């Protein structure tokens, strides 16, 4: 029912605005030592030797690095996804060249995906950048993925109940309140706004006054847009485990420059490297994945805010893996 | 220290008093009963209603409403008896996604809701017709009905009026628990920050003076019960010490007072004019204005604060950044 | 070009926001506040044209009242300051000043929907009963402010409109004479009836009732009254300051 | 200067502190001590406000705020331009409230009735001290108090609401608006039936107290009575903060979540989960 003090609480706003997060310590740092477990940097290795694309058979991404580099790349790669089974799990075990099982296609795709991210949106993943690790954790599926449907648990580490599966249409609407803080918000925001970039998350006027043309009835936006706005912004927050201060003033959720932080627009990249991911890279997997992967609409996983932040507004507060393994990115 | 303003000490009992209507002495029902633990802090007689034609009514399109919107509730959880126990705070019934103008929405997407809300509307006629006629019947003003219609009216504003101005039924008010409570915030956002809207504004002034008003009044009298202040009719016919030293405590204190009848007309009008505020602030969000918060702006009445933290461009507008 | 928008830097809003104004500060100052003038003026030592109430047993009266006589009030001048206080010069409880001072109700029984007397003792009110559960007080000893037994509980006088118990009847011992008591001022135990308001002795000259079986406004008020005015004149002690 | 039945009232006595040296009266008003500690407040507390209000960008009153400091400085003393101010006017505020208070009492012991009224009059004073003195000692900061601006702190119980996402959700919160709107529902129910009973309109009679309880029982098939209203009134209006209050001061120092979250509790049970 309850959580006991103090509680630690941090300024976002100009004093006496009650602007800033809410935190409370003990799970701050349940949290911290769950991010902590990030396998530290495999030892830097001898740059000089022939590039893997004349050394190996079938290297279609990373030829311009020398064996030595290869196979710590491919190691660090082991500890991330699967470390439980092993270079076999990609592998076949005789045969390293060949593309037999599904999870080499897949990775070639991730590893294309995650020079993606590092290269072509530092506007929000800045010098800190990605790894496999930011999403898998050490396990081939991540914790934290999304359907074409709300699902629960929301970590899928996790055992459902008959009620959190998605066949019971009677928990329903319990599989979209927890997806958006436990609201009654009737609204799914993944599927609506990060799924693709069909849908448009801004609602309020910068008008003081309603503009002739879109005023009146069919010419407006149903009220629905701003419960589905609000639903979003539900799960962005619960999803880095803050609140609307981080990044608003409350005052004007609508205005920028002072009412707006920094962070704020961080978070707007936020929402257009989803999209990205999400379209380009996730969704079209669903052709090389196994069916017990996919959905009940054929949809391959995809990912969300909580997919990398986990419930922290750092992902693994702030750390980095980038200059240790630079072939994942930036690539020039 | 008076304890009869706690509570009642000794309780009388005595025979039913009945006064007589000018008509429906007949349509009085049900034989009426004495809870000695109510008779402590209140009267102990409980019962008996009177039922009437406009009683009746508000009972029946007030059932086939609620019979409504219980049943897409029900529907909302596939029929899970415990799954209704268990969601119901979270259960709904809602007003149109899509825009569909003002023609009638299809009964899957805010039918059944435009359905209940008109017999919700026939069940609020109904009952002030009684709240209106019972008090014509004794020989009585009718000051509570016309405080009970502008609450009506503000309903009606929210409901149907405020749609219709606008022309999109999505707009209207979900019923459900959390539901029409996470309107609030639909409405407030979309209309710019409702801490702008001066009618609101008043509206909160007049529910924060109505908290003063009743807590000031109620005080006042139970102050003065051991003079047989409770009796405010007979004392506003004929002055007592009571309203006197009520007068005086006032007078003293804040240096203006109201006599034992004016202060029932300063509650009165400051009921009323909660709803009446509240209404105007509907009728006059999306019809004429559009973001409280920027109209505040344009007639340089919202504060300014500096930054905390340092100014940031809205990225829309930064070059060769994405839509 | 915008909805509600007007002439040159104007817009509807705007405008409703003063008529709003204007009609709160048009009732407050020129209705609510002339309602507040109806008694006690005009002021002594703007007005609105008065209003008649038609009673409901027969006849009519105009507010505010106009006494037919203004009653002499035992007060003297404490110092020359406009509004200096006023020290009593007799017994302030017996003259009824300050505390214990009573309005000049009508002396009339206060009456029920259908005519009869609404403040009446038990011995009149037959179909009245204490509920079940209930202290019945008669009988019991009535103890003052000193610890001393002032007198012992004759009846109880109940108010017949709302069935609520309103007074209490007692003979003040060895003075051969009854008197009534708000229930305000009695803790109501099951043993005894403590009253702090008034010490023992005070009792034999709270205001005697015309009639045994009936009171007037008037008697009503002199008698609620009196005891209030012990809370302030009992002994010496409960008039000064208290540290 | 006197109401026509004001002078048999007007004695010396029911003083708290002070005597025959503060027994008076100026106009209308008493004075008494607490009211000579009253007005200094006051007096101290206007002074600084404009004091602070000229070094402001503004003179625009609903522009206009006084705001307390940084959560930097914690409980102790602020730069009097960089939130000292506010934490002189909160004494000031907090002097004048209960000077007023305790000078209610002196008005009513005088006037021989209860001492209801500044009894009622506490629950505010408490609700005040909650936002400002008992909340920012639980969270560490004198910063988490609400600014003094007639707009601003709106803007403050904005941003503190939205902290917690949807304090809506809230159950501090829904049982305080529940009795804010059944206060202000009972109010206009109360003010309706009095005038009512002695206004029937036309020719018509007064009516009496019989007629009061018969429309309540016709209407709602109860009625509570003339003297229970006035208690049930002040329960109605005091349960506004005194509920409230809960709500409040969990936000924070018992609980740092969303506030529809908190609500897991009765959604998680494992046998409808
Ligand atoms: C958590 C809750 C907060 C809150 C949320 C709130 C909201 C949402 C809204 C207000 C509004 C208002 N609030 Mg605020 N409030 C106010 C006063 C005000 C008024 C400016 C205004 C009208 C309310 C009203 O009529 O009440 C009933 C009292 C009546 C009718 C008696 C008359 C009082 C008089 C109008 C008050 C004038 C105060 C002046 C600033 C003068 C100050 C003294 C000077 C001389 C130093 C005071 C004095 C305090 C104190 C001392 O704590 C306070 C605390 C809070 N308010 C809490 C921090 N308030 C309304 C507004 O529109 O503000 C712009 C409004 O919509
Ligand atoms: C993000 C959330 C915001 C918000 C959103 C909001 C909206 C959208 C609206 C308000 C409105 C109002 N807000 Mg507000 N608000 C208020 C208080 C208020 C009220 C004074 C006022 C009118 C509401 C009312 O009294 O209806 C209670 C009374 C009602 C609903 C009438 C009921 C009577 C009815 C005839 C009887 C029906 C009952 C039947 C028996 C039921 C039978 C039906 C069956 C069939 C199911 C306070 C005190 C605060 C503070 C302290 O912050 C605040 C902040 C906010 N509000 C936030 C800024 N507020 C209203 C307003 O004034 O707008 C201008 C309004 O429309
Ligand atoms: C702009 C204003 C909105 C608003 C904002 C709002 C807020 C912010 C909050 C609520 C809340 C509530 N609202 Mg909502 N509301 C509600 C009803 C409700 C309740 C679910 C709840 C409690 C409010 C209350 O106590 O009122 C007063 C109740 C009265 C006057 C009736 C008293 C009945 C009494 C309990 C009966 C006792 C008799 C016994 C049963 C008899 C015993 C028999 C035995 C012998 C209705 C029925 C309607 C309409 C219009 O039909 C409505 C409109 C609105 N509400 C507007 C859309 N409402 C609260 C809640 O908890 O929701 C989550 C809450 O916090
Ligand atoms: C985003 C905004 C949310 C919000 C944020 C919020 C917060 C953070 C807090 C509240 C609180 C409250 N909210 Mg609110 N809220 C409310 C209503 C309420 C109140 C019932 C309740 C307590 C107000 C209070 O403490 O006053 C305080 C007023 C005081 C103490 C008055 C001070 C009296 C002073 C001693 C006298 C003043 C003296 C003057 C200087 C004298 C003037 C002199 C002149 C005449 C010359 C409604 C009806 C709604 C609707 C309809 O939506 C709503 C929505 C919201 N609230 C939004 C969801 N609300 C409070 C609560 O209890 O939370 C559970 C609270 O802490
Ligand atoms: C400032 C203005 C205030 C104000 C004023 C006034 N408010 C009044 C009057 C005035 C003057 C009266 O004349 C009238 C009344 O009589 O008073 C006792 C009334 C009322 N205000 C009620 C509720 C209320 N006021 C609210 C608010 C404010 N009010 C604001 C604050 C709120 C909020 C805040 O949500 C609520 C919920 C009802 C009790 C009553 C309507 C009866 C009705 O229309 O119901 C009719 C509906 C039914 C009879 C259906 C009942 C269902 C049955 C049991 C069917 C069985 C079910 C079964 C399972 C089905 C099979
Ligand atoms: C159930 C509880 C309810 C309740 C009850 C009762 N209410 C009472 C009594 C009862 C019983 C009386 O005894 C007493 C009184 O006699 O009234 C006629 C009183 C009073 N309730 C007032 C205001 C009031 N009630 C509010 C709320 C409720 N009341 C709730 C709802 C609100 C809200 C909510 O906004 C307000 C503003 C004053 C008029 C009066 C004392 C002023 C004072 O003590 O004078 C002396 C003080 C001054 C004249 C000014 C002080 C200047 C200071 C030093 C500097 C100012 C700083 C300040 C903090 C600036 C902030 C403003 C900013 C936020 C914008
Ligand atoms: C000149 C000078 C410095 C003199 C020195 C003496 C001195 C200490 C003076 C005090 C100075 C100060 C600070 C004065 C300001 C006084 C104040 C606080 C004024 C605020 C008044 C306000 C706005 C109140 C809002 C409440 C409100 C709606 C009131 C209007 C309705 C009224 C009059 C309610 C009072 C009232 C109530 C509540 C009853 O129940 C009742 C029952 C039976 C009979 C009469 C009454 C009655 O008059
Ligand atoms: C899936 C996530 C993989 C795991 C776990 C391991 N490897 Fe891998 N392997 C994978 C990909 C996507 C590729 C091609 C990369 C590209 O840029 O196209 C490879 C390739 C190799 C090779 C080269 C074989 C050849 O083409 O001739 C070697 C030698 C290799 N991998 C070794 C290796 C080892 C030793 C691993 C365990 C520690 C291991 N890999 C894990 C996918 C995945
Ligand atoms: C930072 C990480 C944020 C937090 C925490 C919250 N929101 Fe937000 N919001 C954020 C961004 C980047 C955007 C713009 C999205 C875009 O693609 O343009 C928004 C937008 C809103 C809006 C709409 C404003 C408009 O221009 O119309 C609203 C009304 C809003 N946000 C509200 C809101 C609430 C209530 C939040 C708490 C749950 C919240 N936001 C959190 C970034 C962030
Ligand atoms: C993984 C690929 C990510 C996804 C999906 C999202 N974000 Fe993210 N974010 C990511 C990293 C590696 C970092 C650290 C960069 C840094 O500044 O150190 C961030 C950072 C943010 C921040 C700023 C945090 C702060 O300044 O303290 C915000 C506000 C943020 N991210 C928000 C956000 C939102 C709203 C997202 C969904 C739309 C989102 N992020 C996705 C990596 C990843
Ligand atoms: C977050 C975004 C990332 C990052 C940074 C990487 N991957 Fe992936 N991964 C992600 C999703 C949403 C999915 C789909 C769900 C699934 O199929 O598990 C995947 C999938 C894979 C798989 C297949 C696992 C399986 O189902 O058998 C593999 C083998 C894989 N990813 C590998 C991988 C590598 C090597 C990465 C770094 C270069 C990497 N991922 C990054 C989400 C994300
Ligand atoms: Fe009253």
């Amino acid at each position: 029912c309850f959580e006991p003090p103090p509680a630690t609480t941090t300024q976002t706003g100009f004093r006496g605005l009650s602007m800033g997060e809410v935190l409370h310590p003990a799970t701050v740092k349940a949290k911290k030592e769950r991010d902590a477990q990030y396998p530290p940097a495999l030892a830097a290795v001898k740059a000089e030797g022939p590039p893997v694309s004349q050394v190996y058979k079938n290297v279609k991404v990373l030829g311009n690095l020398t064996e030595a580099e290869f196979l710590r790349t491919m190691t660090a790669i082991t500890e991330w996804v699967s470390p439980q089974e092993g270079c076999t799990y990609c592998h076949d075990e005789n045969n390293l060249a060949s593309e037999a099982k599904y999870p080499y296609v897949v990775a070639r795709r991730m590893l294309e995906m995650t020079r993606a991210i590092n290269t072509n949106w530092t506007q929000h993943v800045a010098q800190t950048g990605v790894t496999c690790y930011t999403c898998h954790r050490g396990t081939p599926l991540p914790p934290y993925v999304r359907y074409l449907e709300p699902t629960l648990p929301l970590n899928n580490r996790e055992t459902p109940t008959h009620v959190e599966r998605v066949e019971t249409r009677s928990g329903y609407v319990v599989r979209l309140a927890k997806y958006t803080a436990y609201s009654a918000l009737n609204y799914d925001p993944f599927t609506m706004f990060l799924a693709n970039d069909k849908r448009q998350v801004r609602v309020v006027p910068q008008t003081a006054l309603p503009l002739v043309g879109v005023s009146r009835g069919k010419e407006r936006r149903p009220l629905s847009d701003a419960y589905a706005t609000f639903a979003l912004m539900m799960s962005i927050s619960d999803s880095l485990g803050t609140n609307c201060t981080f990044c608003h003033n409350a005052q004007t959720f609508e205005s920028w420059g002072k009412k707006s932080t920094p962070q704020r627009a961080i978070a707007w990249w936020g929402i257009r490297m989803v999209r990205d991911l999400n379209m380009n890279y996730l969704a079209p997997l669903n052709a090389s994945l196994p069916a017990s992967r996919l959905g009940r609409q054929g949809e391959a996983p995809q990912a969300d805010c909580r997919t990398c932040h986990q419930g922290v507004t750092k992902p693994l507060f702030g750390a980095s893996r980038l200059k240790d393994y630079p072939e994942l990115g930036p690539i020039k | 220290a008076d304890y009869q303003t706690i509570y009642t000490q000794i309780q009388a009992r005595g025979p039913h008093i009945t006064v007589s209507g000018e008509w429906g002495d007949n349509d009085r029902v049900g034989k009426p009963f004495y809870s000695y633990w109510l008779g402590k802090i209140g009267d102990a007689q409980i019962g008996p209603i009177y039922l009437g034609a406009s009683g009746i009514a508000a009972f029946a399109f007030g059932s086939t409403a609620i019979l409504i919107i219980l049943f897409n509730m029900a529907a909302e959880v596939h029929f899970d008896p415990l799954q209704f126990f268990r969601q119901f705070f979270w259960l709904g019934l809602y007003p149109p996604k899509a825009q569909y103008g003002m023609g009638i929405p299809p009964l899957h997407d805010g039918g059944w809701w435009l359905m209940a809300g008109l017999f919700m509307t026939l069940s609020l006629g109904s009952w002030w017709i009684r709240v209106y006629s019972r008090a014509r019947a004794l020989g009585l003003g009718t000051h509570i009905a016309w405080n009970f219609a502008a609450a009506i009216f503000f309903v009606l504003c929210i409901g149907c009026i405020h749609p219709t101005l606008v022309g999109s039924w999505s707009e209207g008010v979900p019923f459900g628990i959390w539901p029409h409570i996470d309107w609030l915030t639909a409405f407030s956002i979309r209309y710019g920050n409702f801490y702008y809207c001066p009618w609101h504004g008043f509206s909160i002034g007049f529910a924060y003076g109505c908290g003063l008003l009743f807590a000031a009044h109620g005080a006042t009298i139970l102050a003065v019960a051991r003079f047989g202040g409770d009796r405010e009719i007979e004392q506003i016919t004929d002055r007592g010490t009571a309203v006197e030293r009520a007068a005086l405590f006032w007078r003293w204190t804040i240096g203006f007072n109201a006599t034992i009848e004016s202060v029932h007309r300063w509650g009165w009008f400051f009921s009323l004019m909660v709803m009446v505020s509240a209404s105007v602030g509907i009728l006059l969000t999306g019809t004429f204005v559009d973001n409280w918060y920027l109209w505040c702006v344009k007639h340089g009445a919202a504060p300014d604060y500096p930054a905390y933290l340092p100014a940031t461009p809205d990225p829309a507008s930064l070059p060769g950044a994405p839509k | 070009m915008y909805h509600g928008a007007l002439a040159q830097h104007l817009d509807i809003a705007q405008l409703v926001w003063y008529a709003q104004w204007l009609v709160i500060w048009t009732v407050v100052l020129l209705y609510l506040r002339r309602e507040d003038r109806r008694e006690g003026y005009p002021l002594v030592e703007e007005l609105p044209y008065p209003k008649t109430f038609v009673l409901p047993h027969g006849g009519t009266v105009t507010v505010p009242r106009r006494r037919p006589e203004t009653r002499e009030l035992k007060l003297a001048q404490t110092d020359g300051f406009e509004g200096a206080p006023l020290q009593p010069t007799g017994n302030p409880l017996v003259d009824a000043v300050g505390p214990a001072s009573y309005a000049e109700r009508a002396e009339v029984v206060d009456a029920t929907v259908d005519g009869k007397a609404k403040i009446v003792p038990l011995r009149v009110a037959t179909d009245f009963s204490i509920a079940e559960g209930d202290v019945d007080p008669r009988g019991l000893p009535v103890v003052a402010a000193d610890g001393v037994e002032a007198g012992t509980v004759t009846d109880l006088w109940v108010d017949r409109s709302e069935h609520y118990f309103r007074y209490l009847e007692l003979s003040v011992a060895g003075s051969a004479r009854t008197a009534l008591i708000p229930l305000g001022f009695c803790d109501v135990k099951k043993d005894k009836i403590v009253v702090t308001s008034i010490l023992s002795e005070q009792f034999a000259n709270v205001p005697r009732l015309q009639s045994r079986d009936q009171i007037t406004l008037r008697e009503e008020d002199k008698v609620s009254a009196y005891y209030a005015g012990g809370l302030l004149y009992a002994t010496p002690e409960r008039a000064e300051s208290l540290l | 200067a006197l109401l026509s039945f004001e002078r048999k009232y007007r004695v010396r006595g029911g003083t708290l502190i002070g005597g025959d040296l503060f027994d008076f009266w100026v106009g209308p008003y008493f004075v008494g001590f607490f009211g000579v500690s009253a007005i200094f407040f006051i007096f101290l507390g206007v002074s600084l406000i404009g004091y602070a209000a000229s070094q402001g960008p503004t003179w625009d009153p609903f522009a206009i705020s006084i705001n307390p400091p940084d959560l930097k400085y914690g409980l102790g003393a602020a730069p009097l331009l960089e939130g000292g101010f506010w934490q002189a006017i909160t004494v000031c505020a907090l002097g004048a409230f209960i000077s007023w208070m305790l000078r209610e009492v002196e008005i009513s012991r005088k006037l021989g009735i209860g001492w209801h009224v500044p009894l009622a009059f506490c629950v505010p004073i408490f609700m005040f001290c909650v936002l400002q003195v008992f909340r920012p000692l639980l969270l560490g900061s004198w910063g988490h108090a609400f600014p003094y601006g007639i707009l601003s702190h709106l803007d403050w119980v904005n941003n503190f609401g939205y902290q917690y996402l949807n304090w809506h959700y809230n159950p501090g919160h829904m049982s305080s608006v529940s009795f804010l709107f059944v206060n202000a529902m009972a109010l206009g129910l109360h003010g309706g039936l009095i005038l009512s009973v002695a206004n029937p309109g036309d020719g018509d009679k007064v009516k009496t107290a019989e007629h009061e309880n018969q429309y309540f029982r016709d209407v709602v098939g109860y009625s509570i009575g003339a003297l229970s209203i006035h208690r049930l009134g002040l329960f109605l209006a005091s349960n506004i903060f005194l509920t409230g209050a809960f709500g409040t001061i969990a936000s924070g120092p018992f609980w740092t979540r969303g506030w529809p979250e908190w609500w897991g509790w009765w959604l998680d049970i494992p046998f409808w989960s």
